[PDB]
């Protein structure tokens, strides 16, 4: 069952804006940062707005507020720096907010030069480990940046993404796998979801991935380790109002769930269980996807009240509570049940023998009716 | 001895200096 | 007259130092632009050489095609002729039968 | 003369030799026709021998000339000649030698070309069209006999389905050779009846060819295994139990044994006891089947019993896909056919009423507007993607209920309405207006980079003027836009595709020059909030301004705009970071300055508070802010005012004299520029301690007498 | 000490001049490829959307040229299915036609 | 400057030879006579075939090298002037007047029309301008890099001749494609006689360069050329119906295997010199052998060869070598990771930071030291706080100046010794913060407030107004002067006297 746990809005930075990216700390799991665009009925009022929420407390401030000059598209943790904001802005500076300092102007900035950002990013991800952690972002001309957390003033590594005949990729949204520093993926608003490799003899676009009729929304790769790995599969969440879930190996869709209603906005695996996504859509209504229970339906739906779009989904590193952002601003903290978040002991052969039964199924039916 | 202060120009006419700057050239 | 000497020497100096940097600039830009070009007239020779493939390839898929539906058209008018002249056959002796039919019921 | 009789028989009971072409196989007719041309051929030099001629001149020297005229007449030899010379070269070499030992179906393939390539050679011959089908005949029973082998040495029934399949697909794409090798050998004999009109009077063909009633078996072989593995395919889906009976078990068990039964019937025997044997399997097959498709057409009605939405129902009927042509459930989907047709009516009417609101009265334009979509391609995204779900609705109506849905009324005003819906859902007229509007428009950068422009602000009578950049945002929009149609299809025109490429050449200047001028711009208004400190950051204005000076000279194709905008943006920035920096030390000052009224008399809390603000103005001084002594100088005055009255509540609480005097009058004055060092001046008393509180006496020296009255 | 200061302006005086021709020469040589690279990018993206019409023509006809034949093959094979259906019907008839000399020969 | 040229002639003629003995050549035929019509026209029929045999030469140019197609179309030429000059003999022309005599005219007219002398001697005289005089002699006779790159100048300046004859632009092409592998033959041997791998970093850096101009100059000559083959292809459009501009020249795979070769060479002398500069205990000359053996497991794998297998031997030689040098430095990471095990105090740490700052190039090893460096930068900060507050007292109320006066020093010049002092100290206080960030330490996070402190605090330090004070006021008199000219003050001459 899914129920309400905690709303959070604040009147005077959180009014009038729609949420733009959530993330969870990794180190500290009770704090969510949150994005936000800028409110256009307040001209005087900062552009992109980022504040840091609690769980454990109870109270409704936020716990961190940070503002930028420029609208925030994307911001994260540093997840291997526990004092660290870091946000990506609409001009295409990469912003990196401390909570020790007194102020709430960013402390670090990338420059507006060729050899960095200049087009939106909107996606800015932190890989590595202790002793070798990098900054990646990726801007909407294609160009992805490896900085040094340190030295944000130019990048480490920078390359431009094309696949062929020199097309810039314009990218979207990108997601790494579990235990990757390598491969990653990215989705694009031509529709397109490309793999691609960051350092080696061949860097850039790898593959290609036909897919969808609309933009590219949000891609999340596998999160869930357990007895059979599925790493190699992701999914993905586009303009055409479907849920497309795809492997490395196949060149085309495993299986398209239509989400017959308003578009589809953001999408994301669940952490825990091996077989479960959530999803988001334009009318209000968040869905979770339970593959081994049923491949057809949702297996619980959820409305928030007014019905608002819906940008953002995040779930926790627990996989209890997620988190979702509307068109107002009002992050809505979400409860799953006991039944659906925890997996049974068997749960990674039974979404083996699911993924067996619709891969079977789906090229039986596709060969038996074109032949 | 003490100096006197050096000021910037007030930004209305001085961005209509530069006003006039633009247009005559 | 050392003052006059001295303002034109750090006059000089100074014209020297800005039209130097001036130089430096120009020929770092100059390279870029060179650059740049070369890149483009190598995004032009790689796609003409893909799609130029592409191009014969349909356009072998069209005569050939092309080659299907002549043939095809020509078996069915000459089926055109062969039905016309079965019907009239028939229908002359169908008449011719009908009259002969008239001459065994008198 | 009696001998030449004899040889008149014994020539006469060979020339007359004929075989009739519908009896036996057609190498008996090839080698009967090949061994009475050498056997006439063997006669003919027997005949032409000189001895016989010799017996024929001797005959004519005796006056018998009927013996003559009979042996230049009634031989019939030259005739004879005349047609196994006229049929050899058809008859020379033939290819059936190849068909007989060929065991794989391409090599029947290559024999059946090879078989009528040689039949194109009747045009230069007089072979009769008759004797022609008969020959094709006996070829058509010598192909069905040589494939009844190979397909009983296959032994294609008992065998698994996918390889049985591709066998069958080998034999009737070898049909198909013949069919089209037929085809072409019809109208090479139609067109050589074209020219023997008075010749031959037999038109019409009438071949029945035997293989094809056999082909005919196949081809029900083939639908009948088909609907098997179909059936089997769903019997063994839908028939789990939704969470044992013995009716799914009883339909795998009655399947199984209806297949096992109708395994043991041979179905290869083209025979009329063979096909009432295939008869009565199909009779007791199709009675062992119609219990389960009954059985399965009730559990479709309990099944949609339990559905309301249209996708459900959509998903449900898919879920028995594979038996759309089996003629009992087509009744069940013709039942429920008008409850179809309404809820897909109610979905295309919702539909209707979501494309009702205009889309930028919708949520969709203003989440695409945060994700980085411009308006015109969006509204073009919006209504492609409308489009695609009601094709995706007509898709699936039309393979749900059968190709011809059209004629019924509720399918007519159905596809009435979803016509209306598509011609109110064209994208072109949106893109060419879109095209027409920046056409006419004409947008361009060019020029200087600034522009001065002078605005009415509301709450001022005076034209505010401002200052932006040379790039108007209707320029970063057109290149989205271009960038976004070009990818969609949508051909775009030269001069936009030109200015969009040009404006994605100047922008990273142009984004950083935005930048630079609204940060300058933010910090001049902070600093235009404090008057108080406006003299402070002169020159850090100075400097800032001489640079926009000097760089409102610069052209957008000048060389110099990169090293000048990265000057810029690193001037601008430092100038916001110290001026936030005055600001919060400022505010510090502030604070301990309004704090020391509240702090109590004593030596020790004056000097931490004096060594505090000294701090925060050698801070001032260590980053070197223009015009500090001034500032510092209108700060002592005030905090000279401020112990001033905190002298007179000291004094008239006493009312050791200078003992409590030198608590205020012995603290350290503020030294603005104490950095500098080297010049030895030294700084007399009062103006390195508060030696001039008393003239800043806030009710006169009567209160020191007021002290000095007491003593 | 005239003769320093004039001897670090004559000095000044001559480089200045020299690398300011040389200044000249680069800033010619700047806008020469500066308008280079401006007139491949054009030619490149007009040889880009013409090229890339004709390919858009191709596959119309292509898909047209499918279509017909399609229709084509549908007419030939339902009107083969006439020419067998006539030809059985004018044999039947000719079989009652042969009945009725059977009836003139008794 | 005898004996190399006398070996490079030798090497001429052994070259020379060996074309010679390659050569594909035509076979000479002979036109035979009569030493009686019939007879005639069968001889002039074996005369039309033999002709048709010769005049119908031709070759495909995708196969063989550029002087096959060279050699074969001079030889070509040659051939069909010698059957001309045979063909008008007066024998010949004897012989086909007395069958022209005799009314056999198929005889004459199937010499006269079906031989093809005509249009292949037209055909080879309209390519003949080009053929001649060519130059890649001197590419295949060249070792040193320059004359091949003139050689390369010379034959893309021949080739500019297009214009004058009626050559097929597709047959330039694979000219073209042959002359690049040629050229990549003889770049290939010319550099297995460098033996790029056994020589030192510098002279392996200019030939580098050396050859990478090579590359350079085919790169802008094939431009020129090209310009010329569009301008030639338009000018001539009803000539050529299809035209297709694809190419794979087969020196490229060379040049991309050289700027791989060349980029692991530079990755592979900047580590070996810092390792052998500052690692000079088991763990150095464990780690000094393991990259010798990783640059020697290389060295052993022949990188000059192109083919497959010798590109996976050379990838299968650059993962090792990765391997290995990722052993090597996480063992040097964990050798550095032992220095709280030696080092206490900050100040020897510090020492050793200076000595052993060159690993921190590495992005390994900067981002393993990472805790460190904030207490270090703590430490530099209380210096600089202690700096400022050494400058929070002046040099009047200093004890310095109580020190110079006792040890007779002026004042003025004291405090100049005394601000050159605190400048001096604030100079090392930046090397230190410079050592201990590494290089680009002004664009840090903390070293940005380090430096932008210590330009501040230089520009407050600055001694030139104390001096024109000193001096303005001036117009113990020698002891300033005798002391400020150590401290490099230019001192007015009219004081020195």
């Amino acid at each position: 069952k899914l129920s309400l746990n905690r709303q959070f809005f604040d009147e005077r930075w959180s009014k009038h804006r729609v949420v733009s990216c959530l993330d969870w700390s990794s180190q500290y799991p009770e704090l969510l940062v949150a994005s936000y665009n800028n409110n256009e009925d307040a001209p005087h009022e900062p552009d992109g707005v980022a504040l840091v929420w609690n769980m454990k407390y109870k109270k409704t401030t936020p716990e961190y507020v940070f503002h930028c000059q420029s609208a925030v598209m994307s911001a994260t943790f540093a997840k291997f720096h526990p004092n660290l904001v870091v946000g990506g802005t609409y001009s295409g500076q990469i912003v990196l907010w401390d909570n020790r300092s007194n102020k709430r102007t960013p402390v670090q900035r990338t420059p507006l030069s060729a050899a960095a950002h200049t087009h939106p990013v909107y996606c800015v991800n932190v890989v590595g480990t202790q002793n070798a952690h990098n900054l990646i972002s990726i801007s909407t001309d294609g160009k992805i940046c490896s900085w040094s957390l340190d030295m944000l003033s130019h990048p480490q590594d920078s390359m431009e993404l094309v696949h062929k005949q020199s097309k810039a990729v314009a990218v979207t949204s990108m997601s790494f796998p579990v235990g990757d520093v390598n491969n990653f993926v990215v989705g694009s608003e031509e529709g397109s979801v490309y793999t691609a490799c960051r350092h080696g003899s061949k860097a850039g676009i790898s593959e290609m991935f036909e897919g969808h009729q609309g933009p590219i929304t949000g891609i999340h790769c596998h999160a869930a380790v357990g007895a059979v790995d599925f790493s190699h599969l992701f999914v993905t969440s586009s303009f055409d109002w479907t849920v497309k879930l795809w492997s490395t190996k196949n060149n085309k869709p495993l299986y398209s769930f239509e989400d017959n209603a308003g578009y589809v906005y953001d999408v994301m695996w669940s952490p825990t269980h091996p077989a479960l996504f959530a999803c988001v859509d334009g009318m209000g209504r968040l869905d979770l996807w339970n593959l081994n229970n049923d491949t057809e339906v949702p297996t619980a739906s959820i409305s928030v009240e007014g019905n608002p779009a819906l940008n953002r989904v995040r779930w926790t590193h627990s996989g209890r509570e997620i988190a979702v952002g509307d068109s107002e601003g009002q992050i809505v903290i979400y409860d799953v049940g006991e039944q659906i978040a925890v997996p049974r002991n068997d749960e990674w052969a039974r979404f083996g023998r699911t993924l067996a039964e619709i891969n079977a199924n789906r090229a039986d039916a596709e060969e038996e009716a074109a032949t | 001895v003490h100096d006197k202060e050096l000021a910037a120009e007030d930004e209305q006419v001085f961005l209509m200096k530069q006003q006039s700057l633009l247009a005559k050239q | 007259n050392l003052d006059s000497v001295l303002s034109e020497n750090q006059e000089h100096e100074v014209e020297l130092e800005l039209l130097r940097e001036d130089n430096e600039q120009l020929l770092t830009q100059y390279e870029r632009e060179k650059a740049l070009r070369r890149q483009a007239e190598e995004k032009f020779i790689e796609f003409e050489d893909a799609l130029e493939q592409e191009k014969k390839e349909l356009q072998i898929q069209v005569e050939h095609y092309e080659f299907q539906t002549r043939q095809l058209e020509l078996k069915a008018k000459n089926y055109a002729d062969q039905i016309s002249r079965l019907e009239e056959r028939e229908s002359e002796m169908k008449k011719e039968y009908n009259a002969l039919h008239q001459r065994h019921t008198e | 003369q009696s001998g030449v009789n004899r040889w008149i028989r014994e020539i006469q009971k060979v020339t007359k030799l004929d075989r009739d072409p519908a009896s036996g196989t057609a190498l008996q007719e090839i080698s009967f026709w090949l061994n009475l041309e050498r056997a006439l051929y063997r006669i003919q030099e027997k005949r032409e021998s000189p001895e016989v001629l010799l017996t024929l001149d001797i005959l004519k020297h005796g006056k018998r000339f009927h013996a003559t005229v009979s042996f230049d007449t009634d031989t019939g030899l030259k005739q004879a000649l005349e047609t196994v010379n006229d049929y050899n070269p058809l008859m020379k070499d033939f290819p059936l030698n190849d068909l007989l030992s060929a065991t794989e179906l391409d090599k029947i393939r290559q024999a059946l070309v090879a078989i009528f390539t040689h039949l194109r050679k009747i045009r230069n011959t007089k072979y009769p069209i008759q004797r022609a089908l008969r020959l094709v005949e006996a070829i058509s029973r010598d192909l069905s006999s040589q494939l009844l082998k190979v397909l009983g040495t296959r032994k294609l029934m008992h065998v698994a389905y996918e390889e049985f399949e591709k066998v069958m697909v080998a034999c009737f794409e070898v049909f198909q050779t013949w069919d089209d090798e037929y085809e072409k050998l019809q109208v090479l004999l139609r067109d050589i009846v074209k020219r023997k009109r008075e010749e031959n009077l037999k038109m019409v063909w009438r071949i029945n060819p035997a293989h094809r009633k056999l082909q005919a078996r196949l081809d029900q072989m083939r639908k009948f295994r088909r609907q098997h593995e179909q059936l089997r395919a769903v019997i063994v889906r839908v028939l789990r139990p939704q969470v044992f009976d013995a009716a799914d078990a009883n339909a795998i068990e009655e399947v199984n044994l209806a297949y096992e039964n109708v395994k043991e019937v041979d179905g290869l025997d083209v025979s009329k006891e063979g096909t009432e044997a295939w008869e009565a399997a199909m009779k007791r097959y199709d009675e062992r089947i119609d219990r389960v498709e009954t059985r399965i057409t009730a559990r479709l009605r309990d099944q949609l019993g339990t559905a309301k939405n249209a996708n459900e129902m959509f998903r449900i009927f898919s879920r028995f896909n594979a038996l759309f042509v089996r003629p009992h459930i087509r009744g069940a989907i013709r039942e429920y056919q008008t409850q179809l047709i309404q809820r897909v009516k109610d979905d295309i009417e919702s539909l209707h009423d979501k494309f009702k609101v205009q889309y930028p009265q919708s949520q969709a334009c203003k989440m695409s507007h945060v994700r980085d979509l411009p308006p015109v391609s969006g509204s073009i995204i919006w209504a492609k993607q409308i489009d695609r779900q009601l094709t995706a609705y007509m898709k699936r109506v039309e393979d749900v209920l059968g190709k011809g849905w059209e004629n019924h009324v509720e399918g007519q005003k159905l596809k009435q309405d979803g016509d209306s819906f598509r011609m109110k859902l064209n994208t072109q007229e949106i893109f060419d207006d879109w095209a027409r509007k920046v056409q006419q428009r004409n947008l361009g950068v060019s020029g200087r980079i600034f522009t001065i422009e002078s605005t009415r602000v509301r709450g001022r009578t005076g034209n505010v003027l401002k200052l932006k950049v040379n790039f108007l945002p209707e320029i970063i929009t057109l290149s989205k836009e271009v960038r976004n149609l070009k990818w969609l299809g949508f051909r775009v025109p030269l001069a936009i595709v030109n200015k969009a490429h040009q404006a994605n050449q100047l922008y990273p200047f142009a984004i950083s020059l935005i930048e630079s001028v609204r940060t300058y711009e933010r910090t001049c208004e902070k600093v235009e909030e404090r008057n108080t400190i406006s003299l402070l950051v002169a020159g850090l204005k100075k400097e800032v301004q001489a640079l926009i000076a000097e760089g409102i000279a610069l052209v957008w194709e000048s060389y110099k705009l990169d090293p000048y905008v990265q000057r810029l943006a690193e001037t601008v920035f430092n100038f916001q970071e110290k001026v936030d920096d005055l600001l919060i030390i400022e505010e510090k000052i502030d604070l301990e300055v309004r704090s020391l009224e509240t702090c109590m008399y004593d030596h020790k809390t004056f000097s931490e508070i004096l060594n505090r603000v000294q701090k925060a103005v050698d801070d001032l001084n260590l980053h070197s802010y223009s015009n500090l002594p001034i500032w510092v100088n209108k700060l002592d005055m005030e905090i000279e005012r401020i112990l001033g009255v905190r002298l007179q509540a000291g004094l008239r609480a006493w009312t050791e004299m200078f003992a409590w005097k030198m608590v205020v009058l012995s603290l350290p004055r503020i030294q603005s520029q104490r950095y500098q060092v080297g010049v030895h001046y030294e700084l007399t008393e009062e103006e390195k301690f508060y030696r001039n509180a008393l003239t800043r006496m806030p009710d006169g020296p009567v209160a020191l007498e007021e002290s000095y009255s007491a003593v």
